RNA sequence: GGGACGGGUGAAACAGGAUGAUCCCGCCGAGACCGCCGGCCGCGCAGGCGCCUGCCAAGACCGCCUCUGUCAAUCAAGGGCGAAGGCCGGGGGCUAGAAGGCGAUCAGACACCACCGUAUUCCCGGCCGUAAACGGUGCCGCCCCGCGGCCGGCGCGCGUCCCGCCGGCCGCCCAGGGAAACCGGGAGGCUCCGGGCUCUGGGGGGAGUAUGGCCGCAAGGCUGAAACUUGAAGGCAUUG
């Protein structure tokens, strides 16, 4: 076992210690610099009926609202689910979304 | 033209519809995905909440209810806060079979701080 | 079981006068018989209405408040409403949030000269000047205080003293959110200054002469 | 190009840390200003942080800032 | 043994210890 | 009471065997999982269009 | 109000319901918690640190033609603080939940999964002194190719920007170093070996054990052998 990671594995810079956060899957505890955070913004109708709730409505310049949901998983959990990869050891550098 | 209330939970475990007034302190008519099956894992399917609402729709037709405002729910407190299956599924099952929409909203309840949610720090362990 | 609704009837539900559509619907109830009296248990329910419903027509600025009006009297077969409280719809509350910048909240109580008592919510949010060259809009403490200091202050002006229906003429006109900007903007770039919250925490028992003149126009 | 570090150019001598310079020198200096009713004229530090007044007046014509002092009315020369 | 409960086993053998020598 | 929808293309090979194949049919754009070989302009016969096979 | 199931799971079963649940809305009580914003942000000696308003004492940095005159560095003994769990005496008690109980699964399941639940979790006054208490990297001082990001203070320039300086937190990296992984703000300037100070190790086991001593209410902590046994244990890296 030699070091994987020149961040550990985390992000913690100039601090001893950090929040605790629960996994949305599996309910772990979860250090709130590790854990893995998506944001997603999405329609609460489903787009396969979004043009049928839209021409039965009844008030006039109505607009589809939306859902802001902020998911935040653990490694393993996120790995299970490919929300992240494994990757290659020159792959693992990489920092594009 | 004679507006109602449509209250959608839409859970992990089951559905409910539930059509009140505008108040909210009288209904007029309620269904459960879980009166249309046998096996308890259909329970909160889209297909078991589809005809479930064929049959709200026949209750409150005849109670001369025209249109509804929707309020859809998660489960909410610390828990799940994305929809459960049968969600669009009866709103789908309301827009074909004449309910005329008005005003749509989320209504699941969320914390603005919260007590601790159940399985323990090392979770569910599968 | 009986089918109950061969004993129930409705009645109207009808909005103070400031407002354009005044009729909100009909809600039932079951007949009066024994010692429950019918215009005794519809009294003081509890409507939540969109903005939009009641001033229709421009949907972009009424479509994301709600007014909670409830019903103080049924006269003549009519139920009349009045003020409850003011909240902004779900979605429009979460849109106001981005990473990079600030979030201020503030809350205070606020009496009016009729009786009753406001606790009001307020919310603001930093933005980018035109030409910078950093991508976070985060500001230093003796801004954030300025800040805070000038949103009191100008809620303590606007609404220092004041009545309910003057009240409910501002708070459906967006007046007093047009000068926490203006107070606000002379400090620092801010995109959303808005109330966002209304509520009511005590009311006189008696309100037959407010509801007297919100309801007939005066 | 070649600098001889024994002559170096004040200019970018003066843009580096006052200590690690070749001899070590003061950043501040004194200049004169002129009372904006008063004939007269009177020296000041560059980097007061203590009330300084009129040889009339009774109001504080300084205004400490953390660095570079500013002034209140007043207008400034630098001998 | 995982070493965590080696000291374990370890930590109820010396107070076993301790108890019997208390007698006498 | 059955209703008569016509292939308008075909998608693809659906389950983990081969198997159904989901097609867009038809004034309507249903998208409906078959078993047998489906060719374009093919009537199919619908128990009913309330059902709209998943993706 | 209304009227047949609800809960739970990968699938189920035990808990709940015509004493009307689940669901909708209004009202009330109590104790925790402080979301989205929230970060290669920031602060503190480390442990750690996030609701509103008020009060109280402090701190590092920067700026300076202010004062003193070596008043310093590191440190056995000694003093102080120290996550979580745990202990003593009071208080409180929502949630979750060691122990215990119960439904499944399984050859078995005293476990993983479901359900109920005691101590505990929170406050006050003390005790205990340990963690992968981690950057697995002691403290003070000097020199050191460069290219960037962010935070605090200051100065010059044009017309918010732009170029510097000091202090902090980060990324990449020539040389150099190394068993290599890698370091590079050092893990460089070192077999071409010497700036100052304190601590620790000397093949693997036995063993952090026996014994004695000090501390602790206890649980412990600190200090800590020998007989005897063995030819390897271990690091980083290559192919399968
Ligand atoms: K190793
Ligand atoms: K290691
Ligand atoms: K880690
Ligand atoms: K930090
Ligand atoms: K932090
Ligand atoms: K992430
Ligand atoms: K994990
Ligand atoms: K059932
Ligand atoms: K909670
Ligand atoms: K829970
Ligand atoms: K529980
Ligand atoms: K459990
Ligand atoms: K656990
Ligand atoms: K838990
Ligand atoms: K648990
Ligand atoms: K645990
Ligand atoms: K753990
Ligand atoms: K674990
Ligand atoms: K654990
Ligand atoms: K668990
Ligand atoms: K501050
Ligand atoms: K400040
Ligand atoms: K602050
Ligand atoms: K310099
Ligand atoms: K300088
Ligand atoms: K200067
Ligand atoms: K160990
Ligand atoms: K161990
Ligand atoms: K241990
Ligand atoms: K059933
Ligand atoms: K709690
Ligand atoms: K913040
Ligand atoms: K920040
Ligand atoms: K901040
Ligand atoms: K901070
Ligand atoms: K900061
Ligand atoms: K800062
Ligand atoms: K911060
Ligand atoms: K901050
Ligand atoms: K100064
Ligand atoms: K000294
Ligand atoms: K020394
Ligand atoms: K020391
Ligand atoms: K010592
Ligand atoms: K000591
Ligand atoms: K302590
Ligand atoms: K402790
Ligand atoms: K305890
Ligand atoms: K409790
Ligand atoms: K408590
Ligand atoms: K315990
Ligand atoms: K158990
Ligand atoms: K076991
Ligand atoms: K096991
Ligand atoms: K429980
Ligand atoms: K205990
Ligand atoms: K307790
Ligand atoms: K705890
Ligand atoms: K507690
Ligand atoms: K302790
Ligand atoms: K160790
Ligand atoms: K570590
Ligand atoms: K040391
Ligand atoms: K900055
Ligand atoms: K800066
Ligand atoms: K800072
Ligand atoms: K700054
Ligand atoms: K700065
Ligand atoms: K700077
Ligand atoms: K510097
Ligand atoms: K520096
Ligand atoms: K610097
Ligand atoms: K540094
Ligand atoms: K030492
Ligand atoms: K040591
Ligand atoms: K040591
Ligand atoms: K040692
Ligand atoms: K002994
Ligand atoms: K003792
Ligand atoms: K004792
Ligand atoms: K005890
Ligand atoms: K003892
Ligand atoms: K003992
Ligand atoms: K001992
Ligand atoms: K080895
Ligand atoms: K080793
Ligand atoms: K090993
Ligand atoms: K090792
Ligand atoms: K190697
Ligand atoms: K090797
Ligand atoms: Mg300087
Ligand atoms: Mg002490
Ligand atoms: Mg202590
Ligand atoms: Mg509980
Ligand atoms: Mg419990
Ligand atoms: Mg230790
Ligand atoms: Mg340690
Ligand atoms: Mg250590
Ligand atoms: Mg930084
Ligand atoms: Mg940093
Ligand atoms: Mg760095
Ligand atoms: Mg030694
Ligand atoms: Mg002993
Ligand atoms: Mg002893
Ligand atoms: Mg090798």
């Amino acid at each position: 076992m030699p070091v994987k990671r020149r961040n550990n594995g985390r992000s913690k810079y100039n601090c001893g210690h950090t929040n605790i956060v629960r996994c949305q899957n599996c309910h772990r505890c979860v250090p709130k610099d590790k854990v893995i955070k998506r944001f997603t913004i999405r329609n609460i109708v489903d787009n396969t009926i979004a043009d049928d709730v839209l021409n039965a409505c009844v008030i006039q310049g109505f607009a589809i609202p939306k859902l802001y949901n902020k998911v935040q998983y653990c490694v393993s959990c996120s790995i299970h689910n490919h929300i992240v990869r494994v990757r290659s050891r020159e792959d693992r550098k990489i920092r594009t979304p | 033209e004679a507006f109602a209330v449509c209250h959608i939970y839409a859970g992990k475990n089951d559905t409910f519809i539930h059509v009140t007034d505008l108040s909210g302190r009288e209904t007029i008519g309620r269904v459960s995905g879980g009166m249309k099956v046998k096996r308890h894992c259909d329970e909160p399917s889209a297909y078991a909440a589809m005809q479930a609402t064929q049959d709200l729709i026949e209750i409150i037709t005849d109670r001369g209810i025209t249109a509804v405002h929707i309020k859809i729910r998660a489960d909410g407190g610390t828990g799940k806060r994305v929809y459960g299956q049968g969600g669009s599924a009866a709103i789908r099952a309301l827009v074909r079979g004449g309910i005329k929409i008005g005003r749509i909203e989320d209504s699941t309840p969320i914390p603005t701080d919260r007590t601790r949610h159940k399985g323990g720090r090392r979770g569910r362990r599968l | 079981n009986p089918d109950p609704y061969l004993k129930k009837e409705w009645y109207p539900v009808i909005a103070p006068a400031h407002f354009k559509s005044r009729h909100i619907g009909q809600t039932p109830v079951t007949k009066t018989a024994g010692l429950r009296v019918a215009t005794d248990v519809i009294n003081h329910r509890v409507y939540e209405v969109n903005l939009g419903d009641l001033n229709p027509g421009a949907e972009d600025l009424n479509g994301n408040t709600k007014f909670y009006l409830q019903t103080q009297l049924v006269s003549d077969g009519k139920c009349l409403t009045n003020f409850h409280g003011m909240d902004i719809t779900r979605h429009k509350y979460g849109s106001l949030f981005r990473k990079g910048c600030d979030c201020i909240d503030v809350f205070m109580d606020i009496p009016t000269t009729d009786g009753y008592l406001l606790r009001v919510f307020v919310i603001a949010f930093t933005d980018r000047f035109r030409f910078q060259r950093r991508k976070n809009c985060h500001v230093k403490g003796r801004v954030i205080r300025m800040m805070r200091a000038g949103i009191y202050e100008t809620l303590h002006n606007e609404l220092g003293k004041v009545s309910i229906p003057v009240l409910v003429t501002k708070l459906s006109n967006f007046e007093v959110n047009a000068k926490l900007t203006e107070a606000l903007q002379k400090i620092t770039m801010c995109r959303d200054v808005m109330i966002r919250r209304v509520k009511v925490v005590k009311r006189p028992r008696n309100t037959m002469e407010l509801l007297s003149t919100m309801h007939d126009s005066n | 190009m070649n600098v001889d570090l024994l002559y170096p150019d004040p200019v970018e001598e003066q843009r580096k840390h006052k200590l690690k310079r070749l001899v070590q020198g003061p950043n501040s200096y004194f200049l004169e200003i002129k009372c904006a009713g008063c004939q007269d004229i009177v020296v000041v530090y560059s980097h007061a942080n203590t009330p300084v007044f009129c040889p009339g007046c009774t109001s504080q014509i300084s205004i400490p800032t953390g660095g570079k002092c500013a002034f209140t009315s007043q207008v400034e020369r630098y001998r | 043994m995982r070493a965590k409960w080696a000291k374990k086993r370890m930590r109820k053998l010396k107070r076993k210890r301790r108890h019997m020598k208390a007698r006498s | 009471e059955p209703i008569n929808a016509r292939v308008i293309e075909v998608l693809g090979r659906t389950s983990s065997r081969g198997g159904i194949t989901q097609v867009k049919v038809e004034k309507r754009q249903i998208i409906r999982n078959v078993i047998g070989p489906v060719r374009k302009d093919d009537i199919l016969v619908l128990m009913e269009s309330e059902r709209e096979a998943r993706r």
